[PDB]
């Protein structure tokens, strides 16, 4: 209803702001890369792949992304 | 006064049982003294056998509650050192020292604990070499050591538990394949059911860190390396990787169902702390992601719902935090998403089976344990009927 | 298994290591020098016969697996079976 | 704070005797009957002087503050002092 969304416009000045926070920080996380963090050793603990650990961790990324 | 027979009987066997109790009443001499919103128990740091020593998972104990086997995969940097590594602590001297160490050959991925045996353990390994660690000896090293043929264990086993209690105890050995290999409690000469898991296609179904639904049947749910959860058996035709229940958006790697019904609705819901990041909340009958949680950071491992409040359950992420939620209570916000010490993956975490625990393996060796008196068995039956109700509609509208 | 049983009971508060006097009253396990902690489990075995034959006489069934010998400054433990005996001193910290 | 006390501690984990030594271990206040409470507490007594008098061979200067024996039925927690001589008969639990 645009009558809320003249409140809602309000609140959307800050929301898209942090939303750029939130894909600033998946560019900081996408930057960080894979045998950085543990999820390699965690990736060998449950039989999962480094290299295919890093791709499924950036198609993750792209899943926040869109 | 001399040590010379006397530290050639030392050099004997005659001291196994010796050592044992020595390690035993030390340690009961451990706590030294004197005559004149997480509770946070202990952490669980051994110190060479905890060091460098990614942690499998954490099973617990029926037999002598506040006992659980902090197993621990060989990580890379130990390969000299004994292939997978299983620890036993006693959660109430407060000891930084574990009760009995339990190294292995193989390993070690989902160790578990002999049934109605104190002084025994066994559990399965990276090879599913479900190898049996008597603690009658202070033989570290496994006494027993499953097969590792093909038709027999090969893969890593995930999920090896009994079905039931010791009436039908069918300790059935879930590897990333599927080859389903039952077993007793204390056999360990060929498994009892030796057979293997069927899938729709491409049957190489990597399962972590599953469960069983309310009931404990069987049926068990798959923590599948690419989402689309199933469900299946072992006992007879049962065994088929079928039940799909898409809209997942990564592989399952935490998975753990309601447990027993005590104070919430029956509903056969379990709960995806896996790789989609925002853990997703699903019913055994759904198909549909019932309840998408929060958006963790990095990959998520290891889920358990507590068997004091069976709705509740503990989700991670991958830098390192507890999101414990609330689900009768809340939706969309958890009681104390808390932060464990630094930012690694979280690989465990396993509700302690008198409950009300937190047990989080950590990085490497540690296991911080996050005590709790606020996530108590509520009488929230309708609540959390209603719940899973609202979201088993809101999953798909 | 001498090593990780030694250092892990080693790693509490100020354990000086396993030491075991055997029945007869002398150090069948020795981690320390032998002189000093010889006479000492010798004279501790001793008089924890003469302890034994108090408790056994007081108490029937008291296996001998625990004994914390506190003294004015130190705690002589003793964490065997019945028939060993553990020499390990360790203050009351 | 004589029966009171007496009850209070005798109402904890097992505790079947705990009498504060008057000296030698013969108080007219008795837990139980005549040997248990006056013997055996003697006998405590006396055999944990030559306890105090076995640290005393390994060192002079060190008496005994405390003994602990917490095993298959009993936590025997005796504490030797400057009057007492603590009397402690108890359970595992």
């Amino acid at each position: 209803r645009p009558h809320i969304r003249g409140a809602i416009r309000e609140y959307q000045t800050q929301l898209i702001q942090r939303v750029k926070d939130d894909i600033e920080s998946l560019h900081d996380k996408f930057k960080v890369q894979y045998p950085q963090s543990q999820a390699c050793k965690m990736s060998h603990v449950r039989d999962l792949p480094p290299v295919s650990g890093s791709i499924i961790w950036a198609k993750q990324i792209d899943r926040q992304l869109t | 006064l001399t040590e010379e027979e006397k530290q050639q009987i030392l050099h004997s066997e005659e001291f196994l049982s010796f050592f044992d109790h020595s390690t035993r009443i030390v340690e009961r001499a451990l706590s030294e003294q004197i005559n004149i919103k997480l509770s946070l128990n202990r952490q669980f740091f051994d110190e060479r056998w905890s060091k460098h020593r990614v942690v499998s998972c954490l099973d617990w104990s029926s037999q002598y509650p506040e006992l659980l086997v902090a197993s621990y995969n060989n990580n890379e940097d130990a390969p000299h050192e004994p292939d997978g590594v299983a620890l036993v602590w006693n959660m109430k001297y407060k000891k930084t020292t574990p009760e009995y160490v339990f190294h292995c050959q193989s390993a070690v991925m989902s160790a578990t604990f002999a049934k109605f045996h104190p002084n025994l353990v066994v559990g399965g390994t990276y090879s599913g070499q479900i190898v049996l660690w008597d603690n009658r000896s202070n033989k570290r090293t496994p006494v027993q050591r499953t097969p590792l043929s093909a038709a027999a264990h090969t893969h890593p086993v995930y999920c090896v538990n009994v079905v039931g209690t010791q009436n039908a105890h069918n300790l059935i050995s879930i590897s990333t394949d599927g080859k389903i290999c039952s077993w007793s409690l204390d056999m360990l000469s060929h498994p009892q059911d030796s057979m293997e898991l069927v899938h729709k296609q491409s049957k190489a179904v990597a399962v972590t860190s599953m469960s069983f639904p309310v009931g404990d049947v069987n049926n068990f749910v798959v923590g599948s390396e690419e989402g689309s959860v199933y469900t299946a058996c072992r006992h007879g035709s049962k065994a088929g990787i079928s039940e799909m229940f898409e809209g997942h958006q990564g592989p399952i790697t935490g998975i753990h169902c309601h447990a027993a019904v005590g104070a919430v609705d029956f509903s056969h819901l379990f709960v995806t702390s896996s790789f989609d990041w925002t853990v997703k909340l699903w019913s055994t009958k759904n198909n549909k992601p019932l309840y998408s949680f929060e958006d963790n950071a990095g990959y998520v491992y290891d889920v358990m719902w507590s068997p004091t409040h069976p709705a509740l359950f503990a989700c991670v992420d991958g830098m390192g935090r507890l999101d414990l939620w609330n689900l009768n209570n809340d939706t969309e916000v958890p009681t104390a998403s808390i932060s464990v010490e630094g930012n690694p993956a979280l690989n465990r975490v396993r509700w302690t089976h008198s409950g009300r625990e937190i047990a989080v393996g950590d990085s490497e060796g540690q296991i911080v344990i996050y005590d709790v008196g606020e996530q108590i068995a509520v009488p929230r039956n309708d609540e959390w009927a209603r719940f899973g109700r609202t979201l088993a509609e809101i999953n798909a509208n | 298994e001498v090593e990780e049983t030694l250092k892990r009971l080693q790693s509490q508060k100020g354990v000086q290591g396993i030491i075991v006097v055997n029945t007869e009253g002398i150090p069948i396990k020795s981690t320390m020098d032998n002189p000093t902690t010889t006479q000492y489990a010798s004279l501790m075995h001793s008089f924890i016969l003469k302890a034994r034959s108090t408790v056994r006489d007081i108490d029937p069934q008291n296996d001998l697996t625990f004994l914390r010998i506190r003294s004015k400054k130190n705690e002589i433990m003793v964490a065997p079976d019945k028939d060993y005996f553990l020499i390990v001193i360790q203050n009351p910290t």
